[PDB]
């Protein structure tokens, strides 16, 4: 009467941190 | 003059430290008992090794090193080895139970017991220095004691000193070979906690060193001995600019000034050339241009990856020995002309060069043939993004079922730490993907 | 430094541990008088992990002998190495268990456990840094099973942060030696799965198969099977005693080898194994040791591992070797037989290398495998136990010791849940 | 480097291969202890192609012995060179085949083939570069025939890209030694033509004729016939072991000698062959070897090659020679006897020269011929088999092992088709 | 100054390379260990052998060669022979299974496994050169490894470099003598794939060398030794114009400029004279005119064919040693006057001449008597069209029944390749027939 | 019940490739 501990894992939406485009304008 | 403290953490740290200090004692002519066979000057002079060896008593040189581990066996092996009478007895700090490849242990449970003693010894060593410039930390990501205690010590040192440079030499988890089942978690947690506190961490790979040994050195059974010797050669070539006068000297700050374009991308790949066996040494004419060209061959990377899959952001060429600057100029021009090597568009000046007069020295009983010139190269390329993605994929595969998670959770590692580390690693991958896009 | 308290319980305990201490005293140059007469400094460098030094160059093995009838202890005391053991640690009863787990756990063990635990505390307080407890015992044996379960529970309560390792002799798939072995095994695992950190499953039948097949032995004895088990035990903790290129203590093995808290049973193996005549025709290389380790006929457990998949693999090597060689062999193993490893664990193999080879060998290797195939053992035990319990087979012998039907029911239910967990973790899920 | 796994099966297998390993150990300076005591570096330069080195200067021949009754293996083990073979590779049954191909292929071989294939895999994984498999066996023998067909099928499935060479003892045209030899031969070729790369046909009767006629022997033994066959076998693979002016491995022979996939049977020959007294009156020149090779009385196959035509001719020479001399002799042979070669193959002769002569000879040469004349063997076998099958001669002995009439029918039909193919390729067509 | 890379492929390639490098070391006075017994100049000068031998270390000369084979026995024989300490260990590349005289294997299946390593070594050797002019490839048509791997390497080199000259010395299949049954298919496939990627392939024949040895050298048992020595003499006479200063020097490009009238007809026949034994050397006065006349005798052709059956399109006369240009002028005028030798009408200027001062050198223990002058002649004639037709006829005879075809088809050689090769060979025969018609 | 695999082989009509007559006019 057991069930495996499986979780739905996702890194859904991760943005970059280095502002490599901040001076693109 | 200038000073640098070498910190060796964990199994790989202490072993690489043994190799490195053997090589230093060979280069500077320092006997295993701290004495000099040509002890004609005592307590000063140049004698440029004042950076790595402090002057005590009368004619005894003491290395500025701190060996830390939670498992006393390797430190005891140091305490009974050839250099047992070289190191100061107060430089060898031991716990009584290693971290069992559990980052949580070495970071929270066991590391907190000796971190204060380690920091006190580091402060005592640094207070004896006048031009302290950098800290060298040797550790492996997979090793729990190395990983966890290194993360803790890096945080503590970043808090205590702040403006001193922090360089790391670390063994990246091999893409195929592994020694611990929980290397993904330890690696991900250590990277997440270490990223913003390190100036430059140099990547090496034992599998790449296996391939290099087999192909170039013609050695079928290269145990950790040859690996440690090659790593020590690389470290010595990096520190030779401080230790010996060169035609173009390079301090330690210039490395992070030239190799780190963004504060979050500071993982250059180490290479080394020439690496030839003594048998083919007499069928080869090692010119400057040939070594420079061999440095950029994908088969000579100390990290198993394909540099052709990404682009270079910065490359540092450190030459040693009989080196003519005109030949280096022409070789760099030729390398830039080679259309198979791509650099990021936003870095039109992608090379930094340094030339030191001191030629490399071969350890007696070693593997490499003696050469009149050698080149240590350090390159920051976007090719390691694929290795980061592989590590993140392995972490996801193991974490979707919470495999090994109870071991970390029991030590106080709250579960949300893994989610935070995973999101931060995804952000690092996004950073690499964004910086590699031309405009 | 790190110290290991070896607890011997039952007939398996006493015999296997007598052979084990013979082997350990041989490795460290300790003659049957306790005086050190070795030839290398590494023998005394880590002599304190299994020995206490009483001034006079005499070393006492940190072992505790437990039994419920003095016959086996008399046989041990009068045999070889009798005088090295300090006679303080021969703690025995008088009634015996009669192979009844209920008796040995609730009456005789309940009477003797106070003395046994006082001896345990005496040996533990004298330690410098207690690392873990090693227990040698059988499951079918009433003394072994009951006394071991009771002692493991009490010591786990006493030291919840130490390593609890057990080397258990499990029931054989064909030839059982005890009528009430299934009930003893069920009630034993019902506590082992809760209190122990890791358990190594040894089957005597697999050892007989290895002896007749590989070693070409015609008259194998329980003592020679104990020699094999003792070689395995010495290979397990070679990193706690001698230096090497890559060391691994007991906690490192427990961390790398137990993915989930309840799936801690392991299948041990050993290499190399050759007959005396065939020694002159086979070279000792790392590929040879690797092929002997990952072989179904060399598994000391009563199960063909090719029926399930592995979760974690530990391979501790002894002797001067090339790490590149070992790593390439492990890569070849994982690549050619990828279907035998669970998809949710990349890098299934853990490795370690000690520089000191066993006596008389250039190189060796100890195998430790965590395979889902071991569910066959627990399923067969559950089937036999259920069939016996439906008819209340020998049930009065246990109900007379204080047990009710509810304890058997809970033990069987937990066993079914453990089998179901092993079956659940065979799903790739990705 | 390239390695050859020699598989011995049947009485022919065991005896011929014992003599073969005697000859090979003599050529490489390996004494009956396995220790190298030779006198030239070339003996160890390519010692690994047939030997495994176990540290201690001992070399183990990479051979696998297969049989269904331990008598022949006991005779081999107790005789000369018994202790060099590592005893791991004596894989035998207990029932024997009784010369019944059906038995040895479906029951006894079916029981023993798992162990035999495990040994094969063990020897193959230890290789550096597996090149091909050599099988020595008889066709009339039930053990040889059945076990060889089963093993060849299984190994061909296991390694489809390796060279499968067999040296088969074929039925004699006049004196048969087994009552059920025709059925065994038919059912054997029905699988050999499908799974093997090339088969060398040896007849004992032709060897007897050569022994009484050329060597002037009065009491020839099966062992001396095995000596001749072993000299041929050593001459076949001399390029895999020693350098020379022009080398040719086994795959080169298979490519140059098999024009179409089903016509892979070859007739072997050997030169020089002289009696002891006549040695003092004949010089050893390349014309002499060439005339001895292309001689009907020197063919070890049970057929006069002058009745058909050749498709491919292989001539491997040993010893210091002039390539101009050999090429001129081959030109003379092809020009004077052009009517014995098929018109649709120009340049019928393949050549190779090894610089190391056999023990005691200045020069020698091994003949390998692919002639359409061998259709006589297959036609006689088909006629005898049909005559026996019309009356169901001994048919129950095979139907009791699981065979039906359809298997015999398909075997006979395939045999008739093979004979018809050989007859088809005798047409000049141009 | 100028440089040329010598590539040896297959059995015949490696054996002829052994002979050639022995002859070069004899001519330049280079000891078997790369040292010079008169080592007075190190690392430069003239010392004109800088073309073939690179300067490494101090006093060690390293030949610019690459030995490739799929069967390791002959390369190991090189690795344990007299010149094992001469060649660089990285110059010897081996597979582990030769092509079994199957062009399909060496071209598709096995050659693709080491072609990348061979090309990388070739690039490493070429990057050390400054005036690289040509590539020398030694191979036999019949040999599978030679044939297939040579076709593959020729395609790859033609793609990679393009404008560097590509000269081949190859053993044409003998008209009567053969060593492999499948020589027609391998030869036809190799020719079809190699035609448009070679600048000039020089033809030799072992049967013609047998006849030459027996008639001129008076040797009854001339094994591959004498064949290789004669081939090495021819190769050395061809390269002497680069290696030594002459009265009229000839580079490598002039050969394909003067000998190739049409892009598809580039198969000149090699000859050599004088070839005399030491016994008749003292009964002979070897003048320039006599050697020039003997060069055009049909009995001295290195390829078994009748030059009187066709016409000459171009003839190159390379003289060595004590040679007077006036005598060469008069001898060429006499040869043109000789009405038995026919040249194509569209080539009124059919001779190219070169005179080098260096006389030929005899190998100790050799067969040829020492002469003060020798002439190596290379002639492109339409007489080889009959040999091409013979090869095509043998190919048709074997292919009408699909003999040996399954061996090639299994390796991935699609059947249409044989039809394409046959049509291309028929087109080559048509080219020869058309260029040989006057107007 | 077999037949030899004989094919009717012909290089029917093959033209030259070198334009040796292109400037004949
Ligand atoms: N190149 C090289 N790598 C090493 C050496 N020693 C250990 N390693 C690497 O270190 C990794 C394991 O981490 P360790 O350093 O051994 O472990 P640790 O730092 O002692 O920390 P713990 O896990 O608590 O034992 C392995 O993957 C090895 O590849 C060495 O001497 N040379
Ligand atoms: N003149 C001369 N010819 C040779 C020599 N060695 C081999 N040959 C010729 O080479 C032809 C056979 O091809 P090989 O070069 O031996 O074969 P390979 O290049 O090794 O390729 P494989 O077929 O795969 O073995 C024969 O017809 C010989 O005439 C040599 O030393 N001298
Ligand atoms: N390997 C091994 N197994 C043993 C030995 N002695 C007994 N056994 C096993 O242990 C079981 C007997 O249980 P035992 O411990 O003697 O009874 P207890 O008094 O109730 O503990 C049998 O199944 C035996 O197979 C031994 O010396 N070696
Ligand atoms: N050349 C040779 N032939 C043999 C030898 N022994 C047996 N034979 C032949 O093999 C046949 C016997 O078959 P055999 O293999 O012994 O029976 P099996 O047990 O069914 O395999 C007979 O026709 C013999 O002529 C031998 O030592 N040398
Ligand atoms: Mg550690
Ligand atoms: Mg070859």
């Amino acid at each position: 009467k057991v069930q495996i501990i499986n979780k739905k894992l996702d890194l859904s939406n991760v943005q970059s941190k280095c502002g490599s485009k901040d001076n693109i304008k | 003059m200038r000073e640098c403290i070498s910190i060796h953490v964990g199994q790989a740290g202490v072993q690489i430290g043994n190799a490195c200090w053997e090589l230093y004692c060979l280069e500077h002519g320092i006997q295993p008992d701290g004495q000099m066979p040509s002890d004609k000057t005592i307590g000063g002079g140049d004698d440029s090794f004042n950076t790595f060896f402090s002057e005590t008593g009368a004619g005894k040189h003491v290395p500025r090193a701190v060996f830390v581990d939670l498992e006393p066996t390797v430190i005891d092996e140091v305490r009974t080895g050839t250099y047992r009478q070289l190191f100061h007895p107060e430089q060898l700090i031991t716990g009584k139970e290693d971290a069992a490849n559990n980052y949580a242990r070495g970071h929270y449970t066991i590391g907190k017991e000796i971190i204060d003693l380690v920091l006190d010894r580091i402060r005592k060593l640094a207070d004896q220095c006048t031009g302290l410039q950098g800290f060298l930390v040797f550790h492996s990501f997979g090793g729990g004691t190395g990983s966890g205690f290194t993360s803790l010590l890096m945080e503590r040192l970043s808090v205590d000193y702040g403006k001193k440079s922090k360089l790391e030499f670390s063994i990246y988890p091999a893409p195929q070979v592994s020694t611990a089942v929980v290397e993904p978690y330890n690696s991900i947690l250590t990277t997440h906690t270490t990223l913003e506190h390190s100036d430059c961490a140099f990547m090496v790979d034992n599998e790449a060193i296996y391939d290099i040994c087999r192909r170039n050195l013609d050695i079928e059974r290269p145990t950790y001995t040859n690996l440690n010797r090659l790593i020590s050669q690389i470290v010595s070539s990096i520190t030779a600019s401080l230790r010996f006068d060169g035609a173009l000297n390079v301090d330690l700050t210039e490395f992070q000034t030239n190799l780190v374009p963004y504060p979050r991308i500071h993982f250059p790949l180490a290479t080394y050339a020439p690496v030839i066996s003594a048998e083919k040494a007499y069928h080869e004419q090692l010119s400057v241009a040939e070594i420079t060209n061999a440095c950029f061959e994908p088969a000579n990377q100390m990290v198993k990856c394909d540099p052709r899959h990404g682009k270079y952001m910065a490359c540092c060429l450190l030459y040693r020995g009989d080196v003519v600057p005109k030949d280096v100029n022409a070789a760099i021009a030729t390398i830039k002309t080679k259309r198979s090597i791509q650099f990021v568009d936003w870095c039109p000046t992608g090379f930094k060069v340094g030339i030191n007069y001191q030629p490399p020295t071969v350890v007696p009983g070693g593997d490499l043939a003696k050469v009149q010139r050698a080149v240590c190269m350090l390159s920051n390329t976007t090719a390691i993004a694929e290795a980061w993605a592989r590590l993140d994929h392995k972490f996801d595969l193991m974490y979707a079922k919470r495999a090994f998670v109870h071991w970390y959770v029991g030590e106080g590692m709250e579960e949300g730490e893994f989610s935070e580390a995973r999101e931060d690693m995804a952000a690092l991958e996004k950073d690499y993907e964004e910086v590699g896009v031309d405009s | 430094m790190r110290e290991i308290v070896h607890i011997q319980a039952g007939q398996c305990g006493n015999q296997i541990g007598a052979k084990f201490w013979e082997v350990i005293s041989d490795e460290h140059g300790i003659d049957p008088t306790g005086s050190y007469h070795g030839d290398s400094d590494l023998q005394l460098e880590r002599i304190n992990v299994y020995y206490n030094e009483a001034a006079g160059n005499k070393y006492v093995p940190r072992a505790i002998l437990v039994d419920l009838e003095p016959g086996t202890m008399d046989s041990v005391r009068s045999g070889p190495f009798g005088q090295i053991f300090r006679p303080d640690n021969f703690v025995f009863g008088q009634s015996g268990a009669g192979n009844n787990w209920a008796k040995g756990h609730y009456t005789e063990g309940a009477e003797l456990v106070d003395s046994v635990l006082d001896v345990v505390r005496k040996e533990s307080e004298s330690c410098d840094c207690l690392q873990g407890f090693q227990l040698t015992h059988s499951l079918g044996g009433g003394t072994g099973s009951g006394m071991g379960t009771l002692l493991i529970s009490k010591i786990r309560e006493e030291y919840p942060d130490r390593i609890m390792n057990t080397f258990s002799v499990v029931p054989s798939p064909k030839v059982s030696d005890t009528v009430v072995e299934p009930y003893n095994a069920t009630l034993s695992v019902h506590q082992l799965v809760e209190n122990t950190d890791e358990t190594y499953c040894i089957d005597n039948e697999a050892l007989y198969d290895i002896c007749f097949r590989t070693l070409k032995l015609t008259t194998p004895t329980y003592g020679d099977l104990n020699h094999l088990v003792s070689a395995t035990m010495s290979g397990v903790t070679t990193c706690l005693r001698f230096p090497g290129q890559l060391n691994a203590d007991l906690r490192k093995l427990a961390v790398n080898m137990v993915p989930f808290p309840r799936l801690h049973f392991f299948m041990p193996g050993f290499a190399p194994l050759t007959s005396r005549g065939s020694q002159q025709y086979r070279a000792l290389t790392v590929p040879e040791l690797t092929q002997q380790m990952f072989d179904a006929k060399n598994m000391m457990a009563a199960c063909d591992p090719r029926h399930g998949r592995y979760l974690t693999v530990a391979a501790v090597f002894r002797g001067r070797m090339s790490m590149k060689e070992v790593d390439e062999q492990m890569l070849n193993v994982q690549n050619k037989n990828s279907s035998y490893f669970v998809e949710w664990i990349p890098n299934n193999v853990k490795t370690a290398v000690c520089d000191i080879p066993p006596r008389g060998l250039k190189m060796s290797a100890t195998f430790i495998g965590n395979s889902t195939a071991i569910q066959e053992l627990f399923k067969r035990i559950s089937e036999q136990f259920t069939a016996m319990f439906r008819r209340k087979a020998f049930l009065h012998w246990y109900t007379g010791e204080g047990m009710d039907e509810m304890e058997f029911t809970e033990a069987e239910s937990n066993m079914n849940d453990l089998v179901s967990e092993y079956q659940q973790y065979q799903d790739a899920t990705a």
